[PDB]
DNA sequence: ATCGATGTATATATCTGACACGTGCCTGGAGACTAGGGAGTAATCCCCTTGGCGGTTAAAACGCGGGGGACAGCGCGTACGTGCGTTTAAGCGGTGCTAGAGCTGTCTACGACCAATTGAGCGGCCTCGGCACCGGGATTCTGAT
DNA sequence: ATCAGAATCCCGGTGCCGAGGCCGCTCAATTGGTCGTAGACAGCTCTAGCACCGCTTAAACGCACGTACGCGCTGTCCCCCGCGTTTTAACCGCCAAGGGGATTACTCCCTAGTCTCCAGGCACGTGTCAGATATATACATCGAT
């Protein structure tokens, strides 16, 4: 058998935080699956692009900032702007 | 009996608020085997690819109608003609 | 009128002012001779901050007044 | 055990309410009495007339007055027999035969209501173990860690207690709406902490609230986004000066809100010009806080000097009259008023020629009593403060999280994280970065 | 063959767009277009499955023809 | 005689003395923390004693408070009252 | 009679009276803790720094959920913030 | 000594008692705190607690409303509040 | 583990390692996979909520994928985001035009 | 005197411009309106000629593309003079919001 | 200093010439709106790209490379500039 | 011959297209017969375009190609226009079409 | 500093068609331009073809695939028969 | 149909600045040899795909008729096309220089590699209740009168 | 305005299979540690973007006058829609059957790497004629007769 990787677990665990009491098919989840997918490699090759114009070989986290502020609109690139500053900001207090 | 204009909206309704697919699945995979025959013989096919296929051929019909549609009705027309599809095949950038 | 603003350094400055002018009028003076951004630029006098569009005048900002200018420190 | 000597006597009616009658008079009187005829009166003896010879008590039923130090006051008990008596120095009563105070009777704690004694054992209750002191965290529900910190001080000081718990704003509010009025909403978590909700997701329902009435009139102070503490203080201290206003029936430039009448202090500002030294018109300026600056010092001490230390103007157009020259007069701050509570901000950020900024992490040294005697504008006496409440930053300039440590009574430090409420020792908080001081009066000479 | 998809089905695809009224080339019309369609999506995904090296075509590779010609789709494992 | 400490500590408080003196005294223990040192040692006598007998406290705690105060705090409280105590004798 | 004498017993009359002043008020107020208390227990002291008063850990979050009183859901901890961005500016 | 202290300066029978009149009419009195100091360098109208740190918060809470209500304030709420 | 260290739940070791794997860069630094993960679950938080809402608004306990349809097509910001993705079994608005009516 | 009729000298013009390939916008006036725009987002910022004229030609190429899609859509509506419907027509099919 | 009022530097002729290049015979006077929203809403795009492409980069100048990015990324790749 | 372009017989270079390949992160191994390939393919596409351009300025009577010539040619073609569709050339002009409508009769 | 182009090899393949024409700089950039995109549309795609096979490395076949994807049936039939002439051309020396 | 006139196509001198060519030097490309890990190939399993049969039933197909919709034709008056006087802002020649772009020397702290491990993540089972299906009644439009 | 007639929504009941929890499982993230260099930092050099002025001039603006077509209105022909009747193969459920996709172990060969050496291409400098510019001439074409 083949030990494939999914995002089942993560997925209903946002969902059951977010709405306790709502269930999901299999097909939602395979959406979900495949649009995570996508955000995924869309904001890897932004970056990617990013760092070889730039002639650096390293993708820190402004790189990534920038480049979900250049591929979200403004409203929804703030936002996730300040949940990923406030994911940083978690992480830095802490080791 | 109704009159014309009445029955078509109401099929209009019917079928927006269904989700089904509106074609059959066995005469589009037999025109999809007829077609990739062409190319390559001896081909084998999943169930999900012919299901894939007929989404997205639906979906792109639905697109065009609607263009079709708005085309018609900024032709102060009612009824859709060909010179709509193909206006809006010129506008869209498809059609060459 | 002449009035002070405590610097970040503890250094106190004189600006001329006029009582119509509004607070963007002291935001550009502060600027031209720190260059500090004026939107990180907190105004405080007598425990209130001076808000936009309000003249001077309106917070009973008198002649020869001192003023407080200090910066944010954000944090969560 | 509870003492018999005084059970007995509580057995009648008359004899209980004599006594009774009599502290509360008693008390009345060290309370609006001269220092001068409290030392002659109060605490002289009868016997050998000795100015605070120990522990002086007045007799109950007589005039008697008695020193410790040489059982003078004792002997009246085995000579005539009064062993209840009151000492001058805090006014509790004392037992000779059981050679004990009587701290355990909630009835002479009480005796200035003892004429409705009878309601308050009926109606009223104690408070309980747990929340007696309302020691409870608030849940993070974001980046709302510069917001808990805040309200956390508020809860333990005595001065906004004593406002709360007095019902003035409930009894005088036009709406009382706890979702539109900012007291109204503080009143709901003191009654949360302090109380019971009639009748874990507990003791966190007023905190929500405080989000709500907040997003009415700033969204950007909600909690959403991570912004300064300082600026959130001087927000909500603000809001209660114009819901005090606006419950008033119907001028001055004072106000007698909590605020004006606790931490609203006065500036004074010299332009000394060196022509005659006749300098100068002076000017006073209200605050409610104070910010100083931390660059090359290590004290608190040299952090005060720096702002009453003298600057001369190099950029400012004068015209003198003793001296009638263009001179570079002399710049001073001095203190007119000083505020009940001193609150201190330590401008921990630098300017760089790029336009960026560095925060200050130097350690400042302050003590956990201040004196104030060396920074008065108008000899002086001695005047102290004390340490009450420390506010802890921890991250850079546009990023970090916020710690308070706040002192209750009994000299015992917390920790007031978000979510985590643990005790430390006094040492420990004098080491942290801190970024906002509370210091409130304690003693003048 | 290719009259596999007869009136009644372009009339419902038509209905489901909002269109009233149909003319009678239209069906030739939506008949010519999705045969040019379903030729080069065909084509692109025999090209994946040849260069696959195998000889049945998957869902992965009509996930990946759709996603050449900017028509990404959802639901297919993609 | 015994009428002679009672007339220094009646033109003490006359003159105005007397009210200084005791805030000086509260003044130099308050800043150096005095005051808590001594609250720190009451805490600890009811913890080993297990009672709330006030004599019983007081008999140790104030024999024992004496040391604590240092020479600095003893010396200028007594420099002191000698100026004020040489001003009538 | 000397100078020196009289001044100890003016600072020895000063000493008691502040002495026996801070006993009494702490004997009073530890007599009406456990009379009123009698299972009155201190709060829990963490040498380490890993426990609250209470002697437990930090919950997780956002394992708790908080229950809105302007639609009626239930909405976790940390979505708190995002939710009333919405429910109130309706 | 100066008869200087017996010329214009100048067991007992007085009792603390007869202070009622004189209690009557001066303002509240603090220990270590001195008046004239208050108007010299405070305000005025400024709220004054003599170590307020001495002791816990004195309060009880209602059987109905719950409210922490000061010692003060019992009488009040009881009546047209509760 | 690192994820409880930031408060989140999208693990920052696949994500980590998918962008090692990726050939996207020669090093990676130690605060992308953390941001991007952060930013995931914001979008995917979105996701669910617009989707519960949808289910809430039909009486319904599963979301299926004409809520998600509907959801997307619903708002602004997700439309001009995922505007040439095609959803199976999504649907179409019910939209009608207003010269179509009668009278 | 001598007077055209309407219609020729429009051809006349058209052929004229489509013959040739000069800009057809002046620069002085584009520049300062693209400063102007560009001011909001940030203050005290430098431009190249090169990219003021790169930025020109593509405004350039998509209004005349632009236009071509209204004149179509203006002939199939068996009209001649274009009106702002079939612009937003135009940008509607497009797919432009 | 502030700009202000370029927007009506687009004269009517230069938009009318823009139209004769594109094949339109007649036109209306209620089409100069239309064309300068559009051209502004298209120009306030492309200068947020260029601008964000800018910021990234830590300087304080615009050159020809963030247009061309920002071009690319848009659909819109223009030749004779290189890159 | 030393050089790997003059032993496949072609004019670009393989060395650098073989650098390019691998420095530019697109695979972790790099073949033998893909540069060749790659260079083959960009010959003869480049080819084609300068075959047009010529033809397009000797259409014109002109010794040097300008990016009118280009754009002409790129428009002129199908299968060239069909793989420019989205990409725009700078001075390139328009096409020189009048619709049979608007022409008077 | 320095700077790579295409100009020379362009150059000479313009004088090996046309032998007595000339070119600007601007065709020239615009040229190099178009080289270096379709260059990068090319190995954009063999990366993804890599990619979806799970495969390290990259030879002939992905290229061949990848311009079969790339160009319209006629061209890319071409550019096909060219490569496999190269290489041929290539793997007998 | 004819005639005038008006902008347009073409020949010719010529000046110049961008285009073509010579030259030096450096560093990236070419030669030669090695290790070692990714890839081709032989072999095996099974499940995933293809093919055939029985029925019956909603969908597909054909014809009637008809009335509303598509389309040809005339009125018109207003908004756009064309031309001319006015001037105003656009365009070329240099003018000074400085803040910012670009190249270089230097130190280090953050990132890759590696050994153990164990627990968080994945494959398999299972019961049920939220959802699918069906019958019936009330409800809500719609067209002729 | 009214009402008979279909269409459709909702309620109650019955039945069912996919999903959330569960148990067993195992392998890649975590921890402690080390070594290596891309990148941050400070310093120096240079260069073109911008305000400035001055002068010249074609294009933008406003105004007069004329005209032709977008819209409205009328009328006239006809072709998809609603309905009814006849046909039909899609789908459902079941049963056979096989071969290509997935998985494991083996060898093997080609290329990433390292050390060494040279000439292809880079900027830099310099010569040079193709075409823009301007003048004049012949002419295709369009409006009114
Ligand atoms: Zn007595
Ligand atoms: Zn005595
Ligand atoms: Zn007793
Ligand atoms: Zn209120
Ligand atoms: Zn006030
Ligand atoms: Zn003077
Ligand atoms: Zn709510
Ligand atoms: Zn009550």
């Amino acid at each position: 058998k083949t030990r494939k990787e999914s995002y089942a677990i993560y997925v209903y665990k946002v969902l059951k935080q977010v709405h306790p009491d709502t269930g999901i098919s299999s097909k939602a989840m395979s959406i979900m699956n495949s649009f995570v997918n996508d955000v995924f490699e869309r904001i890897a090759g932004e970056a990617s692009r990013l760092a070889h114009y730039n002639k650096r070989s390293t993708i820190t986290s402004r790189e990534i900032q920038t480049a979900v502020r250049l591929l979200l609109p403004g409203e929804l690139a703030k936002h996730a702007v300040s949940e990923g500053t406030k994911a940083v900001t978690k992480y830095t207090s802490a080791k | 009996r109704y009159r014309p204009g009445t029955v078509a909206l109401r099929e209009i309704r019917r079928y927006q608020k269904s989700t089904e697919l509106l074609i059959r699945k066995l005469p589009f995979q037999r025109l999809v085997r007829e077609i990739a025959q062409d190319f390559k013989t001896d081909l084998r096919f999943q169930s999900s690819a012919v299901m894939a296929l007929q989404e997205a051929s639906e979906a792109y019909l639905v697109a065009l109608f609607e263009d079709t549609n708005l085309c018609a009705i900024h032709a102060k027309r009612v009824t859709i003609m060909p010179k709509d599809i193909q206006l809006a095949r010129r506008i869209r950038g498809e059609r060459a | 009128m002449q009035i002070f603003v405590k610097t970040l350094t503890g250094k106190t400055i004189t600006l001329e002012v006029e009582p119509s002018d509004t607070i963007e009028n002291v935001k550009a003076k502060i600027q031209d001779k720190e260059g500090i951004p004026p939107d990180q630029q907190r105004l405080i006098f007598a425990g209130k901050q001076l808000e936009d569009g309000r003249t001077l005048s309106d917070y009973n900002i008198q002649k020869e007044s001192t003023l407080h200018l200090v910066l944010r420190l954000r944090g969560g | 055990s509870i003492c018999p000597h005084i059970q007995q006597v509580f057995q009648n009616e008359k004899s209980k309410d004599g006594v009774l009658k009599t502290c509360n008079a008693a008390r009345y009187i060290l309370n609006h009495s001269v220092p001068k005829e409290k030392f002659l009166n109060t605490m002289k003896c009868g016997t050998c007339h000795e100015i605070n010879s120990g522990a002086t008590f007045m007799c109950l039923q007589c005039g008697f007055c008695g020193c410790w130090n040489h059982s003078h006051f004792l002997s009246h008990s085995k000579q005539i027999g009064h062993i209840f008596g009151i000492n001058s120095n805090n006014g509790l009563l004392f037992c000779f035969k059981c050679e004990d105070y009587i701290g355990n009777i909630d009835l002479i704690n009480d005796a200035i209501l003892a004429k409705y004694w009878d309601d308050v054992c009926t109606k009223t209750m104690v408070p309980s173990m747990e929340r007696r002191d309302g020691l409870s965290g608030l849940i993070n529900m974001g980046s709302t860690c510069f917001m808990s910190s805040i309200l956390q001080c508020l809860i333990h000081n005595p001065y906004f207690i004593r406002h709360s718990m007095s019902q003035i704003h409930s009894n005088n509010c036009k709406v009382r709406s706890p979702d539109k009025c900012f007291s109204c909403a503080l009143d709901k978590i003191v009654h949360e902490l302090y109380g019971a909700l009639n009748t874990s997701t507990n003791r966190q329902t007023g905190f929500i609230y405080l989000l709500t009435c907040a997003w009415k009139i700033n969204q950007n102070l909600a909690g959403y986004s991570q912004q300064d503490a300082h600026e959130f203080w001087q927000f909500i201290i603000n809001q209660i000066h114009q819901s005090y206003v606006l419950d008033l029936p119907n001028n001055n430039k004072q106000c007698e809100c909590i605020v004006h009448t606790v931490f609203e202090g006065s500036l004074e500002s010299s332009i000394v010009c060196p022509g005659c030294q006749n300098n100068s018109k002076t000017t006073i300026d209200p605050f409610l806080d104070l910010s100083l600056d931390i660059k090359d010092k290590k004290k608190l001490y040299e952090c005060l000097d720096s702002f009453h230390k003298k600057e001369q103007l190099k950029d400012f157009n004068y015209h003198c009259g003793e001296c009638n020259s263009t001179q570079d007069a002399i710049k001073q701050l001095g203190i007119h008023k000083l505020p009940s509570v001193l609150v201190l901000q330590l401008k921990r950020f630098e300017h760089l020629l790029n336009g960026s900024n560095r925060k200050l992490d130097d350690f400042i040294e302050f003590p956990t009593y201040l004196n104030m005697k060396n920074y008065c504008s108008t000899k002086v006496p001695d005047i102290i403060y004390e340490l009450i409440g420390i506010v802890s930053h921890k991250g850079t300039v546009n990023e970090g999280h916020y710690i308070a440590f706040c002192k209750i009574s009994g000299g015992q430090w917390f920790k007031f994280n978000d979510s985590m409420v643990s005790s430390i020792s006094q040492e420990e908080v004098l080491k942290e970065q801190a970024y906002l001081l509370f210091y409130t009066i304690r003693q003048v000479n | 063959n290719i009259q596999g998809i007869t009136k009644p089905a372009i009339r419902r695809l038509a209905r489901r767009g909002g269109v009233k009224r149909i003319s009678g080339l239209i069906y030739e019309e939506t008949r010519g277009v999705l045969k040019v369609f379903l030729e080069n999506v065909i084509r692109d995904a025999v090209t994946y499955t040849e260069h696959a090296k195998r000889k049945t075509v998957t869902a992965m590779d009509v996930v990946y023809a759709l996603k050449r010609q900017g028509r990404t789709l959802y639901g297919f494992g993609g | 005689t015994a009428q002679l400490k009672s007339q220094i500590q009646q033109y003490l408080v006359e003159s105005g003395n007397y009210e200084l003196i005791s805030n000086e005294l509260k003044a130099r223990l308050l800043q150096e923390g005095w005051v808590d040192k001594v609250k720190d040692l009451t805490k600890s006598e009811m913890n080993i004693n297990e009672s709330t007998n006030f004599t019983q406290i007081l008999s140790t705690v104030e024999p024992k408070a004496l040391e604590m105060v240092s020479d600095s705090t003893r010396e200028t409280v007594l420099k002191q009252i000698r100026e004020f105590l040489e001003e009538i004798v | 009679i000397t100078i020196d004498s009289i001044s100890n017993g003016i600072l020895n009359n000063l000493l008691t009276t502040l002495i026996q002043d801070i006993v009494a008020r702490e004997t009073t107020q530890q007599q009406l803790l456990k009379t009123r208390y009698p299972d009155l227990r201190s709060y829990y002291f963490d040498p380490n720094g890993s426990l609250d008063i209470n002697g437990l850990q930090k919950q997780q979050e956002s394992s708790q959920y908080i229950h809105c009183e302007n639609c009626g859901r239930d909405v976790s901890a940390n979505r708190l913030a995002a939710h009333l961005q919405r429910c109130l500016s309706r | 000594i100066k008869p200087k202290v017996i010329e214009e300066y100048s067991p007992s029978n007085d009792s603390w008692k007869s202070l009622m009149s004189s209690a009557k009419d001066t303002p509240l009195q603090y220990d270590h705190m001195n008046r004239e100091s208050l108007k010299k360098y405070f305000n005025p109208n400024a709220q004054l607690i003599e170590d307020p740190l001495d002791k816990p918060i004195q309060y009880r809470v209602c059987e109905k409303c719950g409210k922490p209500l000061a010692l003060t304030a019992i009488v009040d709420h009881l009546e047209n509040h509760c | 583990t690192r994820s409880s260290r930031a408060g989140l739940q999208f693990p920052v070791g696949r994500v980590h390692r998918l962008l090692r794997k990726g050939n996207y860069a020669e090093r990676v630094g130690a605060g992308a996979p953390v941001y991007l993960a952060a930013v995931l679950e914001y979008l995917t938080a979105e996701i669910l909520e617009l989707a519960g809402n949808a289910a809430r608004d039909n009486k319904k306990t599963r979301i299926i994928p004409r809520h998600l349809q509907l959801a997307v097509r619903n708002d602004e910001e997700l439309n001009k985001l995922l505007g040439r993705v095609t959803i199976a079994q999504g649907g179409v608005l019910p939209n009608i035009q207003s010269v179509l009516l009668p009278k």
